[PDB]
Order: C-alpha cells, then sequence, then structure tokens
C-alpha cells in the first residue's frame, strides 16, 4: 500500500 | 476516436498497492531511474545512497551538470518520510517530450517507509503545485520547470491500468501499468465524454464532491461531509480514503449491500484479504460507488461510477494458491477525501492545470465484467454545491 505530502 | 501521442502511451509500469512509475533519467551523462508518479505531493526526489530496497539512486558526483543548492529538505507523507539534500540538474522523460529541462532535484540521503521492497522505482515525481512543496513554495516543482522552460503545454494526463489480478516484481517489470502523457491528452486511452471538475485550489489536485451513491442509494450526508476538510486525486495513494464519518457511513452500506456473504470485521478495515475459488469471486453481490463532482457549468455536476473491480484489490494468497484474493481498498481517513489509485484505475484522468480543471472520462483499461462497467455520465442539476466545500 502506498500512501504518498503531509495533511 | 484516434490517439495522437503515441511516444508516451504505455510509458508506465506498477500496481495500485506500490504505486505506477514512469522512467526518467537525470543527469549528464543520463542516469535512469524508475520515478512514482505522485499527484498528491510536489518535490521531485530520488534515492541517492544504498538503501536495502533500491537497486540503484542518483549519484550527484557523476554528473557533471549537477549544481548543489547547499540547503537541506525534509518531506514527510501520510505514509513514509524522507530527508534529502537540494539541488539541479537536467532531466528528461525517455518515453515523454523530447526536452530536456534544468529541475530542482532533492537527492534522499535518509529515508523511513518509504521505499517499497520489490517497488521497482528509485524516486517521487510529485506533480501538485508550489503550495505544498518543501521546504517551501519557493521551491519550483517539476511539471512547472517544464512548462517554463519548454513549448509543453501545462496540462497532463494519466490513465492508470490495473491488471484485475495478482503481479509479482517480474511481471510488473514485463506489463504496461498505464499512461502519462504529458502536454496532452490522448483519445485512445478513453470511451465516451470527458467531463471536467473545477480545481477548486492549485495547492493539491483539490476538487468537490457533492454526492455520494452506493448502488444508486444516497449516502444523504451534508456533503460538506464528503470534502470535510478537502477532497484530491492522488495517484499515489492506493485507496479511496474517506473521512472518518462518510467511511463509517459507506462501509454500513457496501455490507448491507453485500450481505448475501459475510466477512471478517478485518477484511472491512482493509487489514485482511478475503479469497474465492478460482474464477468465482461474486463481483455482482458488491455494490458500484458513484462519487458526483461538481461541473464546470453552475448548478451542473456529473457522477463517476466504479466497481468492486476497483475497488476489490487483488493480493496474492499466502500460499500463492490458485483462489482469487482482494482486500477492501476503501479506508478512512482524518486528512479529507482522498480519491487514490483504485479510483483512478477505472478512469482516464486529465489535469488541465491551464484550465483549472480535472477531467475523467472511462478508462480504455479499467477492469470489469459483462454486466457492468465504470461510467462517468451528466448533467445532473446540483445546487450549492461550493456550499459543499470546506473552508
Amino acid at each position: 500500500e502506498v500512501n504518498x505530502a503531509e495533511f | 476516436r484516434r490517439g495522437s501521442f503515441v511516444e508516451m502511451v504505455d510509458n508506465l509500469r506498477g500496481k495500485s498497492g506500490q504505486g505506477y512509475y514512469v522512467e526518467m533519467t537525470v543527469g549528464s551523462p543520463p542516469q535512469t531511474l524508475n520515478i512514482l508518479v505522485d499527484t498528491g505531493s510536489s518535490n521531485f526526489a530520488v534515492g541517492a545512497a544504498p538503501h536495502p530496497f533500491l537497486h540503484r539512486y542518483y549519484q550527484r558526483q557523476l554528473s557533471s551538470t549537477y549544481r548543489d543548492l547547499r540547503k537541506g529538505v525534509y518531506v514527510p507523507y501520510t505514509q513514509g518520510k524522507w530527508e534529502g539534500e537540494l539541488g539541479t540538474d537536467l532531466v528528461s522523460i525517455p518515453h515523454g517530450p523530447n526536452v530536456t529541462v534544468r529541475a530542482n532535484i532533492a537527492a534522499i540521503t535518509e529515508s523511513d517507509k518509504f521505499f517499497i521492497n520489490g517497488s521497482n522505482w528509485e524516486g517521487i515525481l510529485g506533480l501538485a503545485y508550489a503550495e505544498i512543496a518543501r521546504p517551501d513554495d519557493s521551491l519550483e516543482p517539476f511539471f512547472d520547470s517544464l512548462v517554463k522552460q519548454t513549448h509543453v503545454p501545462n496540462l497532463f494526463s494519466l490513465q492508470l491500468c490495473g491488471a484485475g489480478f495478482p503481479l509479482n516484481q517480474s511481471e510488473v517489470l514485463a506489463s504496461v501499468g498505464g499512461s502519462m502523457i504529458i502536454g496532452g491528452i490522448d483519445h485512445s486511452l478513453y470511451t465516451g465524454s470527458l467531463w471536467y471538475t473545477p480545481i477548486r485550489r492549485e495547492w493539491y489536485y483539490e476538487v468537490i464532491i457533492v454526492r455520494v451513491e452506493i448502488n444508486g442509494q444516497d449516502l444523504k450526508m451534508d456533503c460538506k461531509e464528503y470534502n470535510y476538510d478537502k477532497s484530491i486525486v492522488d495517484s499515489g495513494t492506493t485507496n479511496l480514503r474517506l473521512p472518518k464519518k462518510v467511511f463509517e457511513a459507506a462501509v454500513k452500506s457496501i455490507k448491507a449491500a453485500s450481505s448475501t456473504e459475510k466477512f471478517p470485521d478485518g477484511f472491512w478495515l482493509g487489514e485482511q484479504l478475503v479469497c474465492w475459488q478460482a474464477g468465482t469471486t461474486p463481483w455482482n453481490i458488491f455494490p458500484v460507488i458513484s462519487l458526483y463532482l461538481m461541473g464546470e457549468v453552475t448548478n451542473q455536476s456529473f457522477r463517476i461510477t466504479i466497481l468492486p473491480q476497483q475497488y476489490l484489490r487483488p493480493v496474492e494468497d499466502v500460499a500463492t494458491s490458485q483462489d482469487d484474493c482482494y482486500k477492501f481498498a476503501i479506508s478512512q481517513s482524518s486528512t479529507g477525501t482522498v480519491m487514490g489509485a483504485v479510483i483512478m484505475e477505472g478512469f482516464y484522468v486529465v489535469f488541465d492545470r491551464a484550465r483549472k480543471r480535472i477531467g475523467f472520462a472511462v478508462s480504455a483499461c479499467h477492469v470489469h465484467d459483462e454486466f457492468r462497467t465504470a461510467a462517468v455520465e451528466g448533467p445532473f442539476v446540483t445546487l450549492d454545491m461550493e456550499d459543499c466545500g470546506y473552508n
């Protein structure tokens, strides 16, 4: 699984 | 009917669980690296030192065109993060436009849960806007440099192609995983018409969802909840991620629709696979899911509809048996809706930056069966859609 920029 | 950007067609490889990547070269002489296509970020970065999962990496000391920016950069994502050193160098996309540009590059020197074993990619290409680039928006994103330095139109489009069954690393390597058309729209990649939704703000590729249906049944929530805090299109995220309240309502409705069969809670939480005897996956008991998106015309919306062939992600069995297995690729989010790869696999997606809009059309490579197909349909008379946007 990938979960790429913070939130 | 006709596809006019053949050199870029089929230039991607990968799968939803590990990302889709395009071949690129950096430096002089050219160093070839596989780069993940990420519309959810804005930094161009490449592994620049050995790592257990990297077969190759960027060696700055061997590029005569390398320029050191003498500045560190740190980028954390929803999952994964890396630390790097900034610089610029010449970059090319072999199966892309025939131009070379000088772009910012973050040479990754440390990382955590970022690179994936057997993914075959060694870098990331953040295609979103400067507003979310690190350290700040003064660091020009790759696509911006590309458009500023060439005549490439300010648009790109993505056809992510899921196989519908699992692929090991060697199969991923030998198979076509899709297309990234830089500078245009290739008409052989979709069927039907392209419907466009406005990009709400140029930071992430943010859109507004105005209605959600599960097998035609309205989830019936305040539409603000669907974009609670934001809704983005992200090629670098596997799942369709939904705000906590929307996720709970959606799961309740998907469980009620597929209730002829019962699955462990672990399945609905996206943690455990479910398997069926070869060829017997009961597609028809799972519902289609429709997301309605704000249209470009006032009071008009359109919908994109995906099938369980998109939201049930193929995974290899524990014993690599002949069963067909999957994980539920819909999960909760604390940072808004994320239209990830499992949504994008149903459609040809046009990131029309020049006209600040995103186009959707049924993909010529979406997985389906003989009874149902993914769909993009419109228009629907929809009111006060901007009320759906969260501020």
